[PDB]
DNA sequence: CTCCCGGCAAATTGT
DNA sequence: TATAATCGAGCCGGGA
RNA sequence: AAUU
């Protein structure tokens, strides 16, 4: 739901 | 025309009225002690008791104004509909009456003063709790009319 | 408004929505213009009301 | 003249001073006076101490001081400048490795300074940070709305110093803790705190079935360091667990001094109520390695006790002014301190990082850019610097003690409902139940109470005189609203003989309901009416008779007061309109005892007893915020001997150290031929031709010349193809001479800019050579009179860059200012009010022989239609004329207090005496009984006004004792039918004024994406005609009139070019074509990739782009 | 109020039409020079100018006093409409 | 013809690029220095049309004799201003993207 | 069916008065994926577009209404009948 | 970054400027002048070099910004059109 | 993207929303065509998206973009086109007009029900095209061109173009509008009488439907324009034309006040 | 049920 | 262009 | 934030 938290 | 002080009268029917009252309220007061009614029932009893009283001392400012000064600016301008109404005249010379606390609930102490006498700033402090309410509800409630209206003209226009 | 039969083309909704919302609105900013002593029923009550039907 | 004062109550205490809500915050904030080792940990010094040591090396805080002002404060004004002082920090670098130390005082930027009277000046412009009201910190307990029988414990920090807990007892059983929207049972943060089931069960074992709730197996079964992992995995899921990310972020969240803040008076709150000792501002801490509870268990044991109904324990009432506090200008702005020092402290952990590791002082890991913004957003931006209100002097006074709920940390108008603006009982004494905004704001912004003082902790304190016995002391407390509610406290002005309470029985309050009380009874007794009402509110005589309403709108208009040239006094006063006029800094005092040496129209000499030669300056003509003049006047002659705080100058709408905020005006009350309807007001000419309401205003206009691509703009007299006429009034350098008469239209600087590239059109080249005179470089851009202004000009300030001391914003060469006064006289459109709300419109000036007229010959000022009385129920002003009628013929002045004033028959006893002088003057010089003041007395009789047969003078005299008088029209010359009410009233001419309201436009501006007029007076804008508006216009079936509104008068572009063009040549305007607005919907949703058509019947598309659009 | 307004209404069945003859005659008015008038030299709406009485260069006015004459002639699919505004270019020039 | 009807519909890629005056290349809007529009940025006067009514960007044809001209130099068309109004550009995305109102 | 009057106004068959009232996203997503075309006949869509709306002088019922003099008229009649 | 693109190596000279700049200001305990930057710069920069490269330095701003009040008004909205007759 | 008066910029935050698309776009072109892992090519990717997404409907799905140092949600094009701002309720069913004027308004008993006091500045503005005209056939002024200038200074204004002007609204009417318009008698129709002084007379009567009050209550003025605007405001919205309530049918236009008390 | 998104009077001014 | 560096920091109604 |  954030795409840095999933990015990472 | 004209309006100076002397023109709100004070019936001489509000000494004898409000002293009524009075007795009456000490007759709640002991038969709450006594355990006879309630805190729910004695606060019942003592704003009808004080309404009656209110409608009382209205009537009197004006039969007093009628028999006796029926040219009298303020009954004038009353009857005819130029300006004021019975309320607000029997706040010029009458009691100002029973006002409410800010949760609508009303205090059981009214407001005797009218504003010939003026009131105690108590009394004054007593009546801002409703001023402030009417003032909140006339800001708030616009928004909700205004609303209304725009929805009917949508629903309308064709 | 002129007590005789609405000429056709009237925009006779539009006259509704007015006639309907005008005192909605206008007794709301008056019960300011009242005095502040309690003696029940107000177009804060009703209002609601009318909003729900 | 005399002044007569009135009312029985002695106040034993002055008015506080009224600017300290302002003054003693910010002083308490910055401690600048005092030495730094004997700084208390507050306000900047507290901000420091919670910033520093910055670890990551380690950079350390020792002191800071505060410079002295680079530029004085008229000055700042002059040049647009920040009032401030230099900000140093003293700051020691250690390497904790070596043990190196590097000490340097570095410069962090600057602070804006407060001046004397409790303003700021930020950028030039005067401002005010208004207080705020919001939550005080501490530990609540709130019933639940949805179960009944249950309550919820919220565990509350200051804004933004931590997050809000609550915590709930599910219908489950189990206690759940709520934090950031995130809920889980409690339990497990108690054993995370070393709680073990032996010290839970045994603690709050007493309380049945709710210790139950609080008991998990599987919690117990994990040690401390078990449950902070399983807590931290709740919270932040996707962190991974690791332990010392988790001690971190908890720690972060409960027992960090740093990043969770309850307050001072959050921990006395929390220690009153749960009956503990705080060690500090947060709920828990680190200490010896694990963590140690402070304010978890306490919460916890108080809600279940409450939920079971043990006596001792009560809910908290949010509105109570005992758990409302105010946030003053001090600590408002710490905060902003409080947030650049920590961007700051991680632009030093960065720095601490990158480039040489060892060879790094404080100046150079230190940037103070992020303090600097931050406190520059403060001032600049926030939503509690306001622009000062200083129309007059009572303006920004009331400004200075304004109460706000809103603002960064407290509610918004679309979220607040009717429990905030509600006149709470606890604001008695402390905030102004009358004085409030009409409108949206209603009940959000407030005003302080003129004896409250804001104390240490936040809390609003009102001064009560403390009985014992039946005595009445001289001793006032402040208390608090917590504190009062302890007490029975006696009405103010309860009788009194001597310090004794002189009645049996005496009226009282207990909680704030009032109740009859023996003097035995009586713990404390109120200061004086004056304490439970806002200043403004206080400055209303006979308060007790005006409807609140009605009086909410008398103090704010006084606000509005523009000052008068020949301002004065009400002859009707209250007793404070000296102070208001000494404590808002206007007029000027003497320092000491002394002689005066010398007065001037711009200054005022005095010699002191010290020996020693003081100059007063004195401001003269100055522009305030609104355009009112504010200007000093000498009140006192050379060699005059003045005591220690005697007047020296009058300040603006002062007279002889009183507040004039209007005149005392002869005014009779009676409709006058519809003049009057509905309001308006009728007056006399004879007020303009002696200049009552004349005012001074003050415009002030700008102009820059900076550098373009095409080359330098020029301030110049050369401008292309003007006349001499044009030109005449403009000095060598193109501004306007000083004095000078300008007119709408008029040059005030003249100013050259380079044409642009698409430079004179061919068409321009052609025609300018058929002339011989070749086309000119620059076009003419002089700054002009805008329509409806001008006067004569007062001022011009120039500042071009190379001149010392002035350096202009990038590109700027020069920026020119000139200021236009104005003498204002009162017309038709103008709006006057008195003290009571009434107020009106000035719709007629008659000429003074139509004006109604006293017998004597003397005409009356103004006339009032009676008909603004009785719905309004404010009687106030009733009063105010009859007590104005004894004084006008008795040459005097009164005070009489409000609660505690003139009464009916005192009224009645001064009326008497001026009847003497109003009549016998006339039966002496040998005149008798006017035919006309028989007929109106016999029709007084009918009426019931005089008492049928007693001589012409006793009827006349009973007609005087009500106020009202003879009255012959001066048109006709016979009298009024009735007797009328004449007396003397207090207006005020207010700030609303038709010369800067009257505006229209034929064509003008339009805006750039919807080529719609632009809005607003000063942009010559347009009417907007909105849906409401459009639907009149379709009620009425006007098609055609609508059509109008909505192309050729708006954005249809090519319909209002030929419209304007049909008009001029006397054709009748053109059919419209398609509103530009329309495209520009078309596009917009072109652009959403919908494709939108106009279709023909034969649903073949048509093009309203005409071409342009399609390739 | 419009003299004889009462009398205006009178003469048709809705009141938006009164409004669209009064509009187009006062253009018809318009555009020809007010010389297509069915108005007598006596009739002519006057204005007080500070020379004197002349012509009322209001045309919507013009319009309604000739209405009320009776001398004009109102209705629906009464003549081709470019057939209407030659014969009047023909009578009355521009 | 008189407009009695509003259609409004979904738009293929196709019809977005039958609309589109050009693809913008860049992020670019304005040259820092002369002020000027950028080629293939987002205020380009070869996609949108010119900003000055009837004259090409260079200048080389400057009046209305030329409408229509498109300048071999600088690329803009000799036309009204206006056009900066009307005229849409696109951008060619190198994978499809969603359209937030058809999903959300 | 019974709906309120929000409801109802956002269920007119008119596209662009359903738009202009309130949910405009949802409105307008549904009208585009229909092909919806608007036929102008209420007077919010009058109003957007900038057109005469379809009330008072503008109602097709007075809208076409001719005057002319009886001169006119004669003027006129004999050379209609006449060719 | 920048609305107006800029030259990378005239974004270092800004950057620069910046940097010496708050030297100076961190010094002088005040903020610097054109001239003072330009001494500080080194040769070749004269006050009015300054200047010219902060004005470069500038960032548009938005139409959409809201001016004071209730959130009723853009600043797009008190602009003229200056180029359609 | 314009200069505003200062040579400063301002500009629209769609470029800013285009730009972060144009740049991820364009990156995510770089990437395939250098071959990036799937990693770096999936992040360009639903970068992409997100950028489409706040550029049609920012804040819709995810935290609102934003330009740096600023909590402002750019303004996109779903934003532009819905709510009360928005391109319908503002620009569209609502505009500005010209040919506009305000004052404050003042009683006026002299007036008959179907006039106004008009002041005269404002009648020369808001007749301004007209009264250019009526210059030229008196022999005023040479041209349409020359009048104009002539009005632009204050001290220019001859006494000859008052007398011109009043020749101008002879037998036309202007409307008087009041807010809140809650019905359609907020606008009625007057044929306005040029008075010196700044503010527009209102006639006793007219009060009550429009709520008017002289406590300091403003009204706005309107010129229709054409024959056909001018014929409607005169039949259908003139003042003394409509008497009676559209609502109940009542008298609206009736004695209040001071004219009961005295009657 | 819960949550998620859409609504929440008008015109005007002012720094 | 080369030490080595390797996961962030407001209340309300209505419809799936 | 004002005015109605
Ligand atoms: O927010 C507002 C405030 C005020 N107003 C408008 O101003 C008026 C408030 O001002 P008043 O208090 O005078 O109301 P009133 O005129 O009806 O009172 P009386 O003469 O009967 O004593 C309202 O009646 C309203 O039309 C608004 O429309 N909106
Ligand atoms: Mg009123
Ligand atoms: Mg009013
Ligand atoms: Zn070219």
């Amino acid at each position: 739901s954030d795409p840095v938290r999933q990015y990472l | 025309i004209t309006i100076g002080i002397d023109d709100a009268v004070i019936p001489e029917e509000k000494k004898q009225y409000l002293e009524e009252a009075d007795r009456k309220l000490l007759q709640i007061e002991q038969a709450y002690e006594m355990g006879f009614l309630t805190d729910r029932e004695r606060y019942d009893q003592i704003l009808q008791l004080w309404t009656e009283t209110t409608e009382k001392v209205t009537q009197a400012v004006f039969k007093n104004f009628e028999e006796n000064y029926p040219f009298n600016p303020l009954y004038v301008m009353a009857q005819s509909g130029a300006r004021g109404n019975p309320q607000q005249i029997r706040q010029l010379c009458g009691l100002r009456g029973l006002m409410q606390k800010p949760s609508g609930e009303t205090f059981e102490v009214p407001v005797r003063s009218s504003f010939r006498e003026g009131l105690t700033v108590l009394e004054y402090f007593i009546s801002s709790h409703g001023a402030r309410k009417g003032g909140a509800d006339t800001a708030l409630r616009t928004a909700d009319s205004g609303y209304l209206t725009r929805k009917l003209v949508d629903v309308t226009h064709e | 408004s002129m007590a005789r039969p609405v000429s056709i083309g009237e925009a006779v909704g539009i006259v509704a929505a007015q006639s309907i919302g005008e005192p909605g609105t206008q007794l709301t900013m008056r019960t300011f213009h009242t005095g502040g002593v309690a003696g029940a029923a107000d177009i804060t009550q009703g209002l609601p009301r009318v909003i729900e039907l | 003249m005399e002044i007569k004062r009135f009312g029985r109550i002695r106040e034993v205490i002055p008015l506080p001073p009224l600017t300290e809500i302002q003054v003693e915050s910010y002083r308490r904030a910055l401690q600048a006076d005092v030495p730094p080792e004997k700084r208390e940990n507050v306000g900047i010094q507290a901000a420091f101490r919670e910033t520093f040591p910055i670890e990551e090396l380690v950079l350390d805080f020792l002191e800071y001081r505060l410079g002295e002002p680079p530029f004085p404060q008229d000055e700042c004004r002059e040049k647009d400048l920040t009032y401030q002082a230099p900000l140093y920090a003293r700051l020691q670098l250690i390497h904790k490795d070596t043990g190196l130390i590097k000490e340097d005082e570095v410069f962090l930027g600057h602070i804006p300074l407060m001046t004397e009277d409790g303003s700021f000046i930020i950028n030039g412009a005067d401002r005010v940070i208004v207080s705020q009201i919001h939550r005080s910190p501490g530990v609540y307990f709130t019933p639940d709305p949805a179960r009944p029988g249950r309550y919820i414990a919220s565990i509350i920090p200051l804004p933004k110093r931590g997050p809000w807990i609550d915590l709930e007892v599910e219908p489950n059983g189990v206690v759940s803790m709520k934090v950031n929207k995130r809920k889980f049972p409690l339990v497990l943060l108690l054993r995370v705190l070393g709680y073990d089931q032996e010290t839970l069960a045994r603690e709050l074992g007493a309380y049945g079935e709710l210790v139950q709730g609080l008991m998990d197996e599987s919690v117990f079964a994990m040690r401390p360091e078990e449950a902070l992992i399983r807590l931290f995995t709740l919270l932040r899921p996707g962190d991974p667990p690791k332990r010392d990310k988790a001690v971190a972020y908890v720690y972060g969240l409960i027992a960090d001094p740093r990043r969770y803040d309850l307050g001072e008076a959050g921990r006395y709150k929390a220690e009153e109520k749960l009956g503990i000792r705080l060690s500090g501002r947060t709920l828990a801490r680190f200490e010896d390695g694990e963590f140690k509870d402070e304010v978890f268990l306490p919460t916890l044991r108080y809600l279940f006790a409450l939920t079971a109904g043990v006596p001792g324990h009560e809910v908290d009432d949010i509105d109570h002014l005992g758990n409302r506090r105010i946030r003053t200008v001090g600590e408002l702005m710490t905060d902003q301190f409080r947030v650049g020092l920590a961007r700051l402290a991680r632009g030093v952990r960065e720095r601490m990082l990158m480039g040489s590791e060892d060879s790094l002082t404080p100046a150079k890991l230190v940037n103070s850019r992020p303090l600097e913004a931050a406190i520059r957003e403060f001032f600049s931006r926030s939503q509690l610097s306001q622009f000062k209100d200083e129309t007059n002097p009572l303006s920004s006074l009331r400004h200075k003690r304004r109460i706000s709920a809103l603002g960064p940390g407290g509610l918004t108008r679309e979220r607040a409902g009717f429990d905030v603006r509600d006149v709470h009982r606890t604001h008695y004494g402390r905030i102004c139940p009358v004085e409030t905004p009409e409108g949206a704001n209603i009940g959000l912004i407030t005003s302080l109470a003129a004896y409250a003082r804001v104390d240490e902790l936040g809390f609003i304190r009102t001064p009560y005189r403390r009985v014992v016995g039946g005595v009445v002391t001289d001793e006032v407390v402040y208390m608090t609203a917590t504190e009062e509610d302890r007490y029975t406290i006696a009405q103010a002005n309860t009788p009194l003989e001597g310090n004794r309470i002189a009645a049996e029985r005496v009226v009282a309050r207990r909680k704030g309901e009032p109740v009859i009380v023996s003097p035995e009874e009586v713990e404390f007794m109120d200061v004086s009416p004056k304490q439970v009402f806002s200043v403004n509110t206080n400055l209303i005589p006979f308060l007790e008779h005006d409807d609140a309403n009605r009086a909410l709108m008398g103090s704010n208009m006084q606000t509005q007061a523009v000052p008068l040239i020949r301002a004065q006094a009400p002859v009707v006063m209250t007793g404070l309109e000296e102070r208001v006029v000494r404590d808002s800094l206007a007029a000027l005092y003497a320092e000491e005892d002394g002689e005066v040496a010398k007065v001037d129209g711009n200054r005022i000499v005095v010699r002191y007893e010290d020996g020693r030669l003081v100059e007063y300056p004195l401001r003269r003509f100055y522009r305030s915020n609104q355009g009112t003049a504010l200007d000093q006047r000498p009140r006192v002659v050379v060699g005059q001997r003045v005591r220690k705080g005697d007047l020296l100058a009058d300040g603006p709408a002062s007279e002889n150290g009183f507040l004039a905020l209007g005149q005392n005006v002869l005014v009779a009350i009676m409709p006058f031929d519809g003049y009057n309807f509905e309001d308006a007001i009728v007056i006399s000419e004879e007020l303009l031709k002696r200049d009552f309401y004349t005012s001074i205003h003050i415009e002030r206009y700008e102009i820059e010349a900076r550098d373009t691509k095409l080359g330098p703009e020029r301030i110049t007299r050369d401008i292309p193809h003007l006349s001499e006429a044009a030109l005449r009034d403009l000095d060598e350098e193109g501004v306007v001479r000083i004095g000078a008469e300008v007119k709408p239209g008029d040059i005030l600087v003249g100013r050259t800019s380079f044409k642009g590239e698409s430079e004179p059109t061919p068409e321009e080249r052609l025609l300018r050579s058929i002339f011989g005179e070749k086309a000119r470089d620059v076009k003419d851009t002089s700054l002009r009179v805008p329509p409806g202004e001008g006067g004569i000009v007062v001022r011009t300030v120039r500042l071009r860059r190379g001149d010392p001391g002035v350096e202009l914003k990038p590109g700027v060469r020069e920026v020119v200012r000139v200021y236009v006064a104005q003498k204002r006289k009162l017309q038709v459109g103008d709006k006057l009010a008195n003290r009571h709300g009434n107020k009106g419109v000035v719709a007629k000036i008659l000429p003074v022989e139509d004006m109604p007229h006293l017998p004597d010959g003397t005409p009356v000022d103004v006339i009032l239609n009676p008909l603004g009385v009785p719905s309004r129920m404010n009687l106030g002003q009733i009063l105010e004329t009859h007590l104005g009628l004894a004084g006008y013929f008795l040459g005097q002045r009164y005070i009489s207090p409000i609660f505690d004033g003139a009464k009916e028959p005192e009224i009645k006893e001064l009326l008497a005496q001026a009847f003497e002088v109003y009549f016998g003057k006339r039966k002496g010089e040998g005149f008798g009984v006017d035919k006309r003041e028989v007929e109106v007395l016999r029709r007084a009789e009918k009426l019931g006004l005089v008492t049928p047969g007693k001589t012409p003078e006793e009827q006349l005299k009973e007609l005087f004792l009500q106020g009202k008088v003879v009255l012959y029209d001066g048109r006709t010359g016979e009298p009024i039918e009735g007797p009328i009410v004449v007396g003397q009233m207090f207006i005020m001419k207010l700030y609303h004024m038709v010369e800067d309201k009257m505006h229209a436009r034929s064509t003008g501006p339009y805006s750039l994406i919807t080529q719609q007029p632009l809005g607003g007076k000063a942009q010559f804008g347009g009417q907007r005609f909105g849906e409401m508006e459009v639907w009149a216009l379709e009620a009425y079936g006007a098609a055609h009139t609508l059509q109008e509104m909505l192309t050729l008068k708006s954005d249809d572009i090519e319909g209002r070019n030929a419209a304007y063009e049909a008009i001029i040549k006397g054709e009748d305007v053109p059919e419209p074509s398609v509103p530009e607005s329309f495209r520009v919907l078309v596009k917009e949703l072109q652009a959403l990739a919908l494709d939108v058509q106009t279709l023909d019947e034969k649903d073949n598309p048509v093009d309203i782009f005409e071409g342009l659009a399609s390739k | 109020a419009e003299p004889g307004i009462d009398k205006l209404f009178g003469m048709v069945d809705s009141k938006y039409r009164l409004t669209v003859v009064v509009a187009k005659r006062a253009q018809q008015l318009l555009r020809h020079g007010f010389k297509n008038t069915v108005l007598e030299p006596e009739e002519r709406p006057k204005m007080q100018t500070l020379e004197g009485l002349f012509d009322d260069p209001n045309a919507v006015t013009w319009a309604m006093k000739e209405l009320l004459t009776g001398r004009l002639v109102f209705g629906e699919n009464l003549v081709p409409e470019d057939r209407l505004q030659k014969e009047m270019e023909r009578l009355y020039p521009v | 013809k008189e407009v009695r009807k509003v259609r409004i519909a979904l738009a293929s890629p196709e019809k977005i690029r039958s609309w589109s005056y050009g693809e913008v290349e860049k992020p670019e809007t304005i040259n820092y220095r002369t002020l000027k529009p950028e080629r293939d940025g987002l205020f380009d006067e070869r996609i949108f049309g010119p900003i000055k009514d009837y004259e090409c960007a260079c200048g080389k044809y400057k009046r209305q004799r030329f409408e229509g001209k498109v300048c071999e130099r600088c690329g803009v068309e000799v036309t009204k201003s206006i056009v900066r109004r009307y005229r849409m550009g696109h951008i060619e995305l190198a994978t499809p993207a969603a359209h937030i109102w058809f999903v959300k | 069916l019974l709906m309120g009057v929000t409801k109802s106004a956002l269920s007119t068959k008119s596209w662009l008065s359903a738009a202009s009232f309130q949910n405009t996203t949802h409105v307008l997503t549904e009208a585009a994926i229909a092909g919806k075309k608007d036929e102008l006949i209420g007077l919010k869509e009058n109003v957007i577009l900038g057109r005469l709306i379809p009330a008072g002088t503008g109602s097709d019922f007075v809208r076409f209404t001719q005057v002319v003099d009886q001169k006119t008229l004669k003027a006129i009649e004999e050379a209609r009948k006449e060719a | 970054a920048r609305t107006i693109r800029i030259p990378v190596h005239m974004v270092e000279t800004i950057n620069k400027l910046s940097r010496t700049a708050r030297q100076l200001q961190q010094e002088l305990g005040r903020e610097p002048t054109y001239e003072e930057i330009a001494e500080a710069m080194g040769p070749g920069w004269d006050a009015k070099r300054v200047e010219e490269t902060l004005k470069i330095a500038q960032e548009p701003v938005s139409l959409e910004t809201p001016i004071g009040d209730e959130k009723d008004s853009f600043y797009g909205d008190f602009i003229p059109d200056e180029h359609l007759p | 993207m314009v200069q505003v008066d200062g040579g400063r910029f301002a500009t629209s935050d769609l470029n800013d929303l285009y730009r972060r698309l144009i740049n991820r776009n364009n990156r995510l072109k770089k990437l395939l065509a250098q071959g990036a892992p799937e990693i770096i090519i999936r992040n360009e990717k639903r970068m992409l998206q997100e950028a489409v997404d706040a550029l049609l409907d920012n804040g819709r799905r995810g935290a609102p973009v934003t330009n740096p140092g600023s909590d402002r949600p750019l303004r996109s094009l779903t934003d532009i086109l819905s709510g009360k701002q928005g391109r319908f309720r503002q620009n569209l069913l609502g505009k500005r007009v010209d040919y506009s004027g305000r004052s404050v308004i003042v009683v006026g008993p002299q007036l008959k029900l179907h006039q106004c006091g008009l002041p005269k500045r404002m009648a020369l503005e808001l007749f301004k095209p007209f009264l250019l005209k009526k210059m030229e056939e008196k022999g005023i002024a040479p041209n349409v061109k020359a009048a104009r200038r002539m009005l632009e200074r204050q001290r220019d204004i001859k006494d000859e173009v008052w007398d011109a002007l009043e020749e101008v609204i002879h037998g036309k009417v202007v409307l008087l509008n009041r807010a809140p318009t809650l019905h359609r008698l907020g606008i009625q129709a007057f044929q306005p009488v040029l008075v010196e002084g700044q503010s527009i007379q209102l006639h006793p009567l007219v009060c009550e439907a429009f709520n008017a009050d002289f406590d300091g209550d403003q009204m706005a003025v309107h010129v229709p324009l054409s024959s056909f605007a001018q014929a409607e405001a005169r039949i259908q919205m003139l003042s003394a034309h409509n008497l009676l309530s559209p609502a109940s049918g009542e008298p609206l236009a009736k004695p209040s006040r001071d004219i009961i008390l005295g009657l």
